[PDB]
């Protein structure tokens, strides 16, 4: 019986208490207080209620952590769209910060080209062995393609981990109590 | 050629290839009075009479008269070995350095400091580091990734972010290059210098999931770890201990009833 209760900050701060998160979303959607939805999300995190912090995120437009979310919660395919929002909005630190988290090398060394480092786009496509695109980075730069001093030992990005699960983990398992 | 000249602030300047270059300044209305070849300085006065005079260098002069005439090479051979004093060859340096000669001018200047900058100026990367050493400033390590990554040559640029202790650029070079011992000392390094975003991505590309998790629980995501751990099947007995302190820390903070709600592994579709 929230409802009643006084003032829209105490129901608030009884949602929370309570654990009763539905309640606490109805406040902080009418107080639009910054500091709240901060309360709201790490109250919801704590829960492992992703599915919300994600709800609180997108209406908050906070990119990089919704990206991050979609990583530890294996959402694959979100993960992508936040390239899309990342590109169409010039900000390379994120169209970058996705395919650390997407492991795509590939649109990593076009994002590095764009992003006006032709180097870092060279020595992405070059590790991952993608000859092709390296040298036309190499062409493009008018580097001379055997001063290139490569470091002693290279690898491609083989060694980022993969989700084991199927299907993303919205929410965490929590019990009827 | 070199007009020398009085102006009406009381500075004492002079004029060549169109340019005009400051000798000095006085309190008092000075007239130019002439030029001694023979004491190799400028003579002013004043109103009252009183004589004044500043050495120049008729060498300085001169190795300016060819250069900005387009005979840089003639200054380089002829005028050069009459330059005495480093004060002069000094400022033969910064002149050409003030007018593109990077190249000459680095084998002019005497001044160090200049000299490994006009180097990174000319590529000449190798003479630059063999330049620096201990040399304190992170800011000229860095500066000298900059100019090596710009060369296309990692090696060095690796080299000298590392030095400078520039983990955002040594970043960028050994993500790149999947170097997962870079990445893992780097993120370590972001830790303790508190960039935990830097660090959390540098165990990540690393595949080094052990401490992309303690990163995590380190800072009280318990949650997130949890995620992360039964995401990319750390094992079921591994997700549980996270479980295990995510609950703890619930009851610390006063939040009994929800720490009971929490599942283990078991409740995990599937593990």
């Amino acid at each position: 019986a929230l409802q009643f209760v006084q003032d829209p900050h105490i129901r608030f701060d009884l949602a929370l208490e309570y654990g009763n998160l539905d309640a606490a979303l109805d406040e902080a959607k009418k107080l639009n207080d910054s500091i709240t939805w901060e309360r709201l999300i790490q109250e919801a995190l704590a829960q492992g209620n992703a599915s919300l912090a994600e709800m609180i995120y997108q209406t908050q437009h906070s990119f990089d952590k919704l990206s991050f979310l979609y990583l530890v919660t294996g959402d694959v395919n979100k993960l992508s769209k936040m390239q899309n929002i990342a590109q169409t909005r010039e900000d390379f630190g994120s169209m970058l910060l996705n395919t650390f988290y997407n492991n795509s090398t590939k649109e990593r060394s076009s994002i590095f080209a764009e992003g006006g480092s032709l180097p870092l786009a060279y020595a992405v496509a070059k590790a991952n062995g993608d000859e092709a695109a390296a040298s036309a980075f190499l062409e493009q730069a008018e580097v001379d393609e055997q001063d290139v001093t490569l470091p002693d030992q290279m690898d491609a990005s083989n060694f980022v981990q993969r989700p084991v699960i199927s299907k993303p983990l919205e929410k965490w398992p929590l019990k009827e109590a | 050629d070199v007009f020398i000249f009085t102006t009406a602030t009381n500075r004492l300047n002079y004029f060549v290839g169109g340019k005009t270059y400051n000798l000095a300044h006085y309190t008092k209305e000075m007239y130019l009075l002439g030029y001694l070849a023979r004491d190799n300085k400028v003579y002013l006065a004043d109103r009252e009479v009183h004589v004044y005079g500043y050495e120049i260098s008729l060498e300085v002069l001169e190795f300016q008269t060819l250069t900005l005439r387009g005979e840089i090479e003639e200054a380089i051979e002829n005028v050069l070995p009459n330059v005495e004093g480093k004060d002069s060859l000094t400022k033969i340096a910064r002149f050409l350095e003030g007018q593109e000669y990077y190249e000459e001018a680095l084998n002019i200047s005497p001044d160090q400091d200049q000299k490994f900058e006009l180097a990174l100026k000319v590529g000449q990367l190798t003479l630059a580091r063999d330049l620096l050493t201990d040399e304190s400033a992170e800011m000229k390590w860095r500066a000298l990734g900059d100019a090596s990554l710009q060369r296309f040559n990692f090696k060095l640029a690796i080299e000298a972010f590392t030095n400078a202790h520039d983990l955002e650029s040594l970043f960028l070079l050994h993500s790149s290059f999947n170097n997962k011992e870079g990445l893992v000392t780097l993120a370590k390094d972001a830790e303790t210098t508190g960039k935990f975003n830097l660090a959390f991505n540098a165990y990540w590309i690393a595949g080094d999931i052990q401490g992309a998790k303690d990163l995590l629980i380190k800072s009280q995501r318990f949650s997130e770890a949890a995620f992360l751990g039964s995401t990319y099947g750390l094992g079921d007995n591994e997700v549980n201990d996270i479980v295990t302190k995510w609950k703890e820390n619930l009851i610390l903070n006063g939040k009994n009833t929800v720490s009971e709600r929490v599942c283990g592994a078991e409740g995990l579709p599937g593990s």
